[PDB]
C-alpha cells in the first residue's frame, strides 16, 4: 500500500504489523530470515522512539540539546539544574562507564528467547498496565510500529541535520523554519 | 569453440572452459594439476585470481575516483589529491585524518582480519561459519559450494543470476573486468613512478597533445 | 493512407494509423522495439504540454512589455529576481510537489487503471480512461475530451501540433537569446524592420 | 629521434632478426639447430596465429636478440666514430 495499485509481494501479504508491500529489493524473501529482520526493526524503531523524547523535552525548558554532551562535557553533574542541582551521582566523569555495562545486561537477558513471537512481544513482566490481555492488540501493534517509523526517520534527520549544521537545537532549528518559513529551509545545505 | 590467447598443448589439457574467463593462457603451466601444490593448484589460483582482481576494481575506481570528483567540483579540493598523496606513502605525500594511518592500520587489520579470516576459513571448510554463533547473524554468512561465489542474502541482495546462463555470463563479465582493473591498478603504479601526477592528470596530458605526451617522452620523470 | 513528412514514402510498420499526430516521421527507429512506443507518445505528451506553457512564460510576458502593460523582467534574466521566497527553496519545494505529481503519472503510466481514485477521500474519482488524457473535474472542468472517437483524434492531433510549434519555439528562445543576448520578442520587430540583413547566419 | 642513425640502426636490426627467424633464416622454438647448423623443425608445442610457426617466444627471443646486436652496433660505431 506504500504505492496504490503496486502488486504486493508473494510474501509481504497483510497480516503483521505494517505489512505495506514495501521491499523494493527483497530482503527478506526468507521466512525466517523475515522473521529475524521484523524484531531488528522493532528493537531498533523502541531505541528511536525512546531517543526522540530525550532530544526534545530537555532543550524545550531551555537546558541545551543532545549535542549539549557526549565528550568533554558538563563535569558537574548535569549542567547545573533540574535533573537534580548537581545532584547526579556520577559527578565528575561525562565519558561514564555506567551506561554500557548494563545495556550489555538488557542485551544478554533479552536474547536466548524461543517462540519469536515471545521474542519481540514478551509481554507478562513487561506488561505492568495488562495492555496485551486485550482485544485491541493488533492495532496497538500497528500503531507501535507506526510512531516507530517515524521515530526512526526523525532521528535520521536528528542525525543528518546536526552533521549539517555542528552545533544546533534540533528543535530550535524549528524555530528557524517557523521564523523564516519560505526563506531558510534544507536549501542551504543542498542548493547555495 | 574459443578465443586462445596464447594457448599451448599443455595448457588445453586441463584448460577445457568450465572456469569464466578460461582461454587457455597458461604459457608457464601454473595450473597443472599434476604438481598441485599449497598454493599453485587448480582450487586457489581462480579463486586468487577473482580476489585480486575485486580488490583491484575497488583500487582503480577509488584511486581515481576523488581526482575526478574534484576535478568536475563536487568534493573539497583539498581531498581531491592523487591516490599516492592521500598517506598511502607518507613521504611522497600524507593527509590528517581523524586518526593516524598507524592506527587507521591497526583498525583496518582488526576489521579485515574477522573477515578474512572467516572468508579463509569458508574456503578451507566450507560451510563452517554458518554454525558457531556471531552476533546472530552466521546464518548470512553460510556461503555456497563455490568459495568464490558465497550469493547469501547479504553478499547477493540484489539477487542476481536467477537462471544460469545469466549467471554465467555475469562471472565472464567480472572476470574481464577485474583483469582490466589489476591491469590498471599496475599502470597506476609505474605511472606515479614514471610521472608524478596522478592517472587522470595522465589521462589529460595525452589527450591535449598524444604525441608529445607518452612513454617514450616522459621516461624523464619529471 | 495519410499525408506523411515525405510525399512519397511508405510510413514505419509500427507507426500504423493510431496515435494522434502520425505522420510516420521516425527516420532513426526510435521507436521500433515493442513497447517503447507507449513510453514515447507519453514522453511526448509531456514536452509539448510543458513547452506550451514554457513558451507562454518567454513570449506573451515579453510581447506585452515592449508595448508595454506589465513591466516584466525577461525570461531570461527572471532567474535572479528576488521574490517573496529563496530561489533555492523554491526549487526544494518544486522538486517535492513535482515529484508527488509525477510519481502519480508514473504510476498510471506502469499500471494504467490503478491511481484513480483520490487518497484522501476514497470518493471523488477522475474520469479517464486513454493513458495521458486523465480528465475529473480538476484536469477536465469542461468536459471537451470525451464523445465519440472521432472528435477525440481532432483535437488531441490540434493538442500535439500547437505543442511540437511550442517545443521548437522554446527551442529558438533558448539557443535563440543565447547568441543574440536579446529578447525574443525585440528579435521579432528587428526581423520585420530589416529582414535581409538580419538573419542567423549574420550572428556567428 | 626517429630518423636518427641509432633509431634505424635499431629497427634495421630487430626486422632483420624478426625476418630471419619468421622465415626460417635463424633458430626459433620450433627451428632447432643441430650441430652441423642445420636447421631441423620440432614440436615446441606452442600453437601459434602465424601460418609459418612463429611463436610468440620466438618473437621475444628474436626481438632480444636483434636489440643485443642493435646495441652492440650502435655504440661500436659511436665509439669508433
Ligand atoms: C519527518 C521528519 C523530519 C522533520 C519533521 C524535519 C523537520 C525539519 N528539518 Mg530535517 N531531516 C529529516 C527529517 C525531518 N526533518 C531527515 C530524515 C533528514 C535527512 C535527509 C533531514 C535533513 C535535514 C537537513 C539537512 C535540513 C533539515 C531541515 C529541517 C527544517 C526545515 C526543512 C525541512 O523540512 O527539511 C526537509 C528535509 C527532508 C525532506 C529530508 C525542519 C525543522 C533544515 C533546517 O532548518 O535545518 C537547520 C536543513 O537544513 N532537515
Ligand atoms: C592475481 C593475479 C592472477 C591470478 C592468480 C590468475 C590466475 C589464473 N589466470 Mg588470470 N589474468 C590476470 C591475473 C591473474 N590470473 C591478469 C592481470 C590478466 C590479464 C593480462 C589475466 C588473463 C588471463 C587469461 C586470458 C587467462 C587467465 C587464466 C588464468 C588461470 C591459469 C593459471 C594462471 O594464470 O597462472 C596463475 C597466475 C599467477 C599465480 C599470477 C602470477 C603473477 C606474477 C607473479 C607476476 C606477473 C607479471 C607482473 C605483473 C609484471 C608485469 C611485467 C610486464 C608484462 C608488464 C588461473 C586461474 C587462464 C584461464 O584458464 O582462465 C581461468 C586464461 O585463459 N588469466
Ligand atoms: C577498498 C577500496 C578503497 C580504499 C581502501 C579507499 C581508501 C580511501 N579513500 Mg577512496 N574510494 C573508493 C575505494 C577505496 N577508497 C571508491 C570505490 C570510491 C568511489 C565511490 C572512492 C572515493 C573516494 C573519495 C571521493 C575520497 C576517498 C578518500 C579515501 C581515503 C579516506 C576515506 C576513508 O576511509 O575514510 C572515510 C570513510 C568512512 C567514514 C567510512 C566508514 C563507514 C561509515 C561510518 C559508514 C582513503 C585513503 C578520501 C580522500 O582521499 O581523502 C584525502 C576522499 O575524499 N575515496
Ligand atoms: C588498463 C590499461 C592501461 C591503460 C588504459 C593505460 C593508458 C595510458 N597509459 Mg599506462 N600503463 C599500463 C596500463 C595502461 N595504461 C601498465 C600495465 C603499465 C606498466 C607497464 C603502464 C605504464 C605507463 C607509463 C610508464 C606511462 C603510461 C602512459 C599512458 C597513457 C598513454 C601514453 C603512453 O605512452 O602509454 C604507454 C603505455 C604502456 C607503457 C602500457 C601499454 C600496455 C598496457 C597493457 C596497456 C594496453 C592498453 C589496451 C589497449 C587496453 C586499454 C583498455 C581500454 C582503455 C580500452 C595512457 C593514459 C604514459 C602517460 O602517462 O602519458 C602522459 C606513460 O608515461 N602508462
Ligand atoms: C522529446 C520530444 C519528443 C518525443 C519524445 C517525440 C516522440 C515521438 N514523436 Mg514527436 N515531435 C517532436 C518531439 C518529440 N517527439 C517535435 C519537436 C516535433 C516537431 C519537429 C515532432 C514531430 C513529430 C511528427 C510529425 C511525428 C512525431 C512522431 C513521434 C513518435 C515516433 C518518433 C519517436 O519514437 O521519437 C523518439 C524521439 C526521441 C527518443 C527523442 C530524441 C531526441 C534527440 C536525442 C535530440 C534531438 C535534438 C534536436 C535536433 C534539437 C514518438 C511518439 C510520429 C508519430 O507517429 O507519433 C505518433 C509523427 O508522425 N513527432
Ligand atoms: C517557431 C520557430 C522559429 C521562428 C519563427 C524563428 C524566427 C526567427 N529566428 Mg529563430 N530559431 C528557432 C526557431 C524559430 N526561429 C530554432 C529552433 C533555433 C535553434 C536552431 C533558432 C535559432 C535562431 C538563431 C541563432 C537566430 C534566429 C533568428 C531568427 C529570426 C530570423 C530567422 C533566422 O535567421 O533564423 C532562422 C533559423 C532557423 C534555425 C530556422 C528554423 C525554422 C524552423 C521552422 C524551426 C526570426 C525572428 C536570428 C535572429 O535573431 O534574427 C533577428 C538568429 O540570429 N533563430
Ligand atoms: C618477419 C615477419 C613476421 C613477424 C615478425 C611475425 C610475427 C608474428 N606473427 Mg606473423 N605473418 C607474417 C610475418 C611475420 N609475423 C607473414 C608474412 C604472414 C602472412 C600474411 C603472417 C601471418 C600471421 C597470422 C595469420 C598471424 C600472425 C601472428 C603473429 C604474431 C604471433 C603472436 C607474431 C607477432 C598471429 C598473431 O597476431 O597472434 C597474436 C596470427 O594470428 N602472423
Ligand atoms: C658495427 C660493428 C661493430 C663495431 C665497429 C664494434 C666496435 C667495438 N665494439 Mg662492439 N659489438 C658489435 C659490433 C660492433 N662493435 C656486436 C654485433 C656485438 C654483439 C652484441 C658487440 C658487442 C660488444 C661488446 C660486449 C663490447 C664491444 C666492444 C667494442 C670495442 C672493441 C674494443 C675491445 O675491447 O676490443 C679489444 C678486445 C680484445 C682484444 C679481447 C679482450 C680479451 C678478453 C675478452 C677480455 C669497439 C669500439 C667492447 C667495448 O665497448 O669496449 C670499450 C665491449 O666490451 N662490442
Ligand atoms: C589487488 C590489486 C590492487 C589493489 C589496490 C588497492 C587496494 C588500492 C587502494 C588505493 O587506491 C585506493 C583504494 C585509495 C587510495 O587513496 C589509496 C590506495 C591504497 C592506493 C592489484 C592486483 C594486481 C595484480 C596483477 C596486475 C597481476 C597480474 C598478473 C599477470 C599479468 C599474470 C600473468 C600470468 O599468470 C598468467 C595470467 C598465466 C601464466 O601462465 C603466465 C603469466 C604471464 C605469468
Ligand atoms: C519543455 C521545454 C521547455 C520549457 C520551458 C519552461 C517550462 C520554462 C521556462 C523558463 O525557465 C525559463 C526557460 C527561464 C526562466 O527564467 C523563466 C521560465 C519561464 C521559468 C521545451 C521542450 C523541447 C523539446 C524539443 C525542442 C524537442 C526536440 C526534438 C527534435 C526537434 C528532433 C528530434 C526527432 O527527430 C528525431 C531526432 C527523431 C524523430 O524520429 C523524432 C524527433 C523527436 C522528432
Amino acid at each position: 500500500e506504500w504505492l496504490p495499485g503496486n502488486p504486493r509481494p508473494s510474501y509481504l501479504d497483510g497480516s503483521a504489523p505494517g505489512d505495506f508491500g514495501f521491499d523494493p529489493l527483497g530482503l527478506g524473501e526468507v521466512p525466517e530470515n523475515l522473521e529475524r529482520f521484523k524484531e531488528s526493526e522493532l528493537i531498533h524503531a523502541r531505541w528511536a522512539m525512546l531517543a526522540v523524547p530525550g532530544v526534545l523535552i530537555p532543550e524545550a525548558l531551555g537546558y541545551g540539546n543532545w549535542v549539549s554532551a557526549q565528550k568533554w562535557a558538563a563535569t558537574p553533574g548535569g549542567q547545573a539544574t533540574y535533573l537534580g542541582n548537581p545532584v547526579p551521582w556520577g559527578n565528575l566523569p561525562v565519558i561514564l562507564a555506567i551506561e554500557f555495562l548494563a545495556i550489555a545486561f538488557a542485551e544478554s537477558q533479552r536474547n536466548g528467547e524461543p517462540d519469536p513471537e515471545k521474542r519481540k512481544y514478551p509481554g507478562g513482566a513487561f506488561d505492568p498496565l495488562g495492555f496485551s490481555k486485550g482485544a485491541n492488540l493488533e492495532e496497538l501493534k500497528l500503531k507501535e510500529i507506526k510512531n516507530g517509523r517515524l521515530a526512526l526517520v526523525a532521528f535520521l534527520g536528528f542525525a543528518v541535520q546536526a552533521i549539517a549544521y555542528p552545533g544546533t537545537g534540533p528543535l530550535e532549528n524549528l524555530k528557524t523554519h517557523l521564523a523564516d518559513p519560505w526563506h531558510n529551509t534544507i536549501a542551504h545545505v543542498i542548493i547555495p | 569453440k574459443r578465443s586462445l590467447i596464447f594457448a599451448s598443448k599443455q595448457s588445453l589439457s586441463y584448460l577445457d572452459g568450465t572456469l569464466p574467463g578460461d582461454y587457455g593462457f597458461d604459457p608457464l603451466g601454473l595450473m597443472d594439476p599434476e604438481g598441485a601444490g599449497g598454493f599453485i593448484d587448480p582450487q586457489w589460483l581462480p579463486y586468487a585470481e577473482i580476489i585480486n582482481g575485486r580488490f583491484a576494481m575497488l583500487g582503480a575506481a577509488g584511486a581515481i575516483a576523488p581526482e575526478v570528483l574534484g576535478r568536475i567540483g563536487l568534493i573539497p579540493q583539498e581531498t581531491a589529491i592523487p591516490w599516492f598523496q592521500s598517506g598511502v606513502i607518507p613521504p611522497v605525500g600524507n593527509y590528517s585524518y581523524w586518526a593516524d594511518p598507524y592506527t587507521l592500520f591497526v583498525l583496518e587489520m582488526a576489521l579485515m582480519g574477522f573477515a578474512e579470516h572467516r572468508r579463509a576459513q569458508d574456503y578451507y571448510k566450507p560451510g563452517s561459519m554458518g554454525k558457531q554463533y556471531f552476533l546472530g547473524l552466521e546464518k548470512f554468512l553460510g556461503g555456497s559450494g563455490n568459495p568464490a561465489y558465497p550469493g547469501g542474502p547479504i553478499f547477493n541482495f540484489l539477487g542476481f543470476g536467477k537462471n544460469e546462463k545469466e549467471l554465467q555470463e555475469l562471472k565472464v563479465k567480472e572476470v574481464k573486468n577485474g583483469r582490466l582493473a589489476m591491469m590498471a591498478v599496475l599502470g597506476y603504479f609505474t605511472q606515479a613512478i614514471f610521472t608524478g601526477v596522478g592517472p587522470f592528470q595522465n589521462l589529460l596530458d595525452h589527450l591535449a597533445d598524444p604525441v608529445h605526451n607518452n612513454v617514450l617522452t616522459n621516461l624523464k620523470i619529471h | 493512407d495519410r499525408p506523411l513528412w515525405l510525399p512519397g514514402s511508405e510510413a514505419p510498420k509500427w507507426l500504423d494509423g493510431s496515435l494522434p499526430g502520425d505522420y510516420g516521421f521516425d527516420p532513426l527507429d526510435l521507436a521500433a522495439e515493442p513497447g517503447r512506443l507507449n513510453w514515447m507518445v507519453q514522453a511526448e505528451l509531456v514536452h509539448c504540454r510543458w513547452a506550451m506553457l514554457g513558451a507562454a512564460g518567454i513570449f506573451i510576458p515579453e510581447l506585452l512589455t515592449k508595448i508595454g502593460i506589465l513591466n516584466t523582467p525577461s525570461w531570461y534574466k527572471a532567474g535572479d529576481a528576488t521574490y517573496f521566497a529563496d530561489q533555492g527553496t523554491l526549487f526544494i519545494v518544486e522538486l517535492l510537489l513535482m515529484a508527488w505529481a509525477e510519481s502519480r503519472r508514473w504510476a498510471d503510466i506502469a499500471r494504467p487503471g490503478s491511481v484513480n481514485t483520490d487518497p484522501i477521500f476514497p470518493n471523488n474519482k477522475l474520469t479517464g480512461t486513454d493513458v495521458g488524457y486523465p480528465g475529473g473535474l480538476w484536469f477536465d472542468p469542461l468536459g471537451w475530451g470525451s464523445g465519440s472517437e472521432d472528435k477525440l483524434k481532432e483535437i488531441r492531433t490540434k493538442e500535439v501540433k500547437n505543442g511540437r510549434l511550442a517545443m521548437l519555439a522554446v527551442l529558438g528562445a533558448f539557443v535563440q537569446a543565447n547568441v543574440t543576448h536579446v529578447g525574443p520578442i525585440d528579435n521579432l520587430f528587428a526581423h520585420l524592420a530589416d529582414p535581409y540583413h538580419t538573419t542567423i547566419l549574420q550572428s556567428l | 629521434y626517429i630518423g636518427s642513425s641509432t633509431n634505424l640502426i635499431m629497427v634495421a636490426s630487430t626486422t632483420l632478426m624478426l625476418f630471419a627467424g619468421r622465415f626460417g633464416l635463424a633458430p626459433s622454438a620450433n627451428r632447432k639447430s643441430t650441430a652441423g647448423l642445420k636447421l631441423v623443425d620440432r614440436d615446441s608445442g606452442l600453437q601459434t596465429g602465424d601460418p609459418a610457426g612463429f611463436t610468440a617466444t620466438d618473437t621475444l627471443a628474436c626481438g632480444a636478440l636483434g636489440h643485443v646486436i642493435g646495441v652492440g652496433i650502435v655504440l661500436g660505431l659511436k665509439a669508433t666514430a
